[PDB]
């Protein structure tokens, strides 16, 4: 079990970890969140009281090293850290929590919800889609754009998803566009699953994150990012027998555990009615379609 | 973005561009098998690809043979349109390449745009506008040289014969759509309309009749009242 000591709480925020998160009043003796399960990433996330706009976070893994959560006055926010000195930081833990200003993550025994969310998803890979490696963990924010949104400005605050985009030359062989256009499975198999991602986990990693930060910060390309990902498995008429099961499990999740509220703007109606019910897969997502209808039937 | 009545006069300025109507590339008739069955026949058809600024019309013919042993051909129909007008373009030398073309069916817009990726600075754009190109095969020498083709062919023809020494593309082309309008709704009359005077013939180079200036006023009177007329029978006003 590993914990995030937070220096104070000068201003009024809503601290999210993971899927929880709990109100914080200024100037309340908050001090951190102990219990936190080794084995998986996370993220811990911030929203002031006062501007309900600009959702923000710090993916983290505590075997990566000593993290804790200090509010700076000048830049506004609370900002994640390092603690080099060993010592000097199990000090801080033990006397927090020994004043016991600590939450313990909150996490039901039966519940293997986090685990499914973040199956694929390892800091490594985290890292190379938000490149600021001075920091062993990673800043996401709301207003934050992707590499391919920028396409069509700031690169050093950019998400480098890999740019998935079914109309070029990447997904179109020459001579066989009618065939790939229809059909990705070119695309899907040998220029993303073995050129760029090596390997189904990968790929499923990156989904995963996209969803994620879709659903913790209403990052926008972070939700196209996630639904071109599953457009084009959903669209490609040859996929492993294994990638296709997971893939049930994978959204299935992700479906449960999205707010009723936000399936408006989070859930874009065309990729989902093809996905479900026009594509090659249509028949191999059946958890998949089981939950969309009986709980946004609307939306098909 | 979409070409309409708004934008029209863009046609007309000295940026190359084609308008591409698919709409008789696949072509069948359909009859009653031994076994009461239905079952299609294809014949000949053609891509209608013009520059409405200068008249050149670059009728591609399509072969019957395509079509052989293939399945869901009127979705390969928008595939082999956008094939082919891709070749074209590639065919032609740079400085007469296009800078836009117009499908004037939207489904092709997506099968065109995925064979022009080589070519990204040329537009692919929609049109609002109704034009009335499928009425091509009612200008006899076009349906001639389609249904007679026995292989696959490229035709050029000028669409606007001579007109333009003395009329502007803008005339020239609201003639031509009026036309193509009056033989889409009445072809009978509209050939009729245009046939009437023996004594008024088409060159063998040209696909319309050698009206005179006033004669053309006339005809064009005539296609209008034939129009008009139809669609009070059409509707009922």
């Amino acid at each position: 079990m590993n914990t995030v000591p937070f220096t104070s709480a000068p201003i009024e925020v809503t601290i999210g970890i993971d899927q929880y998160s709990f109100n914080v009043k200024e100037n309340q003796p908050f001090h951190g969140i102990k219990d936190i399960p080794i084995g998986h990433v996370h993220v811990i996330h911030f929203q002031h009281a006062d501007n309900s706009s600009m959702r923000y976070g710090y993916w983290f893994d505590c075997r990566m090293g000593n993290f804790y959560i200090q509010y700076d006055p000048k830049d506004g926010l609370y900002k994640m850290m390092e603690e080099r000195d060993g010592a000097k930081f199990e000090n801080i833990v033990h006397n927090f929590k020994e004043r016991q200003m600590m939450v313990s993550y909150p996490k039901i025994d039966e519940d293997d919800t986090w685990y499914n969310l973040t199956e694929f998803v390892q800091m490594d890979k985290i890292r190379k889609i938000v490149r600021k490696d001075e920091n062993q963990f990673s800043y996401v924010d709301s207003s934050m754009t992707t590499v391919q949104e920028n396409e069509l400005s700031d690169p050093a605050h950019s998400l480098n998803y890999t740019v998935i985009n079914f109309k070029s030359r990447e997904a179109i062989r020459p001579g066989h566009e009618m065939e790939d256009f229809l059909d990705k499975s070119y695309y899907l198999n040998t220029v993303m699953l073995q050129g760029i991602f090596k390997n189904s986990s990968n790929y499923f990693g990156e989904l995963q994150f996209a969803f994620l930060n879709a659903m913790f910060f209403g990052n926008y390309g972070s939700s196209l990012q996630w639904h071109a990902m599953i457009e084009l498995i959903c669209s490609s008429a040859t996929v492993p027998k294994h990638m296709l099961d997971k893939l049930d499990e994978i959204l299935y999740y992700q479906i449960k555990t999205l707010p009723e509220q936000y399936s408006d703007i989070l859930l874009n109606e065309r990729v989902w009615n093809i996905c479900l019910y026009s594509s090659f897969q249509k028949n191999s997502l059946h958890n998949t379609e089981k939950i969309m209808e009986n709980k946004y039937p609307e939306l098909l | 973005g979409a070409m309409n009545s708004s934008n029209y006069a863009e046609l007309f300025n000295n940026d190359i561009k084609l308008f591409v109507d698919d709409t008789n590339v696949y072509r069948v008739t359909v009859h009653k098998t031994f076994e009461g069955n239905v079952a299609t026949k294809a014949i000949n058809g053609c891509i209608f690809t013009l520059n409405p600024k200068t008249g050149h019309l670059f009728l591609k013919i399509i072969h019957t043979s395509v079509w052989a042993g293939q399945k869901r051909l009127s979705q390969l129909a928008k595939w082999k349109t956008a094939e082919e007008v891709s070749a074209l373009v590639r065919s032609l030398p740079k400085e007469e390449q296009p800078k836009q073309i117009i499908v004037t069916r939207k489904a092709m817009l997506d099968p065109l745009e995925v064979h022009m990726l080589d070519f990204p600075n040329i537009a692919i754009r929609p049109t609002e506008l109704r034009l009335p190109f499928s009425a091509a095969m009612s200008i006899d020498k076009l349906s001639d040289v389609v249904m007679k083709a026995t292989e696959p062919q490229m035709v050029l023809f000028n669409i606007y014969d001579d007109w333009l020494d003395r009329i502007s593309s803008y005339t020239a082309f609201s003639r031509l759509t009026l036309l193509l309008r009056a033989l889409k709704t009445n072809e009978e009359s509209a050939k009729m309309i245009l046939l009437s005077d023996p004594t008024i013939t088409i060159k063998s180079y040209h696909l319309w009749p050698s009206f005179t200036d006033e004669q053309w006023i006339t005809i064009e009177s005539q296609m209008r009242d034939l129009i008009l007329t139809e669609y009070g029978r059409k509707y009922n006003v």
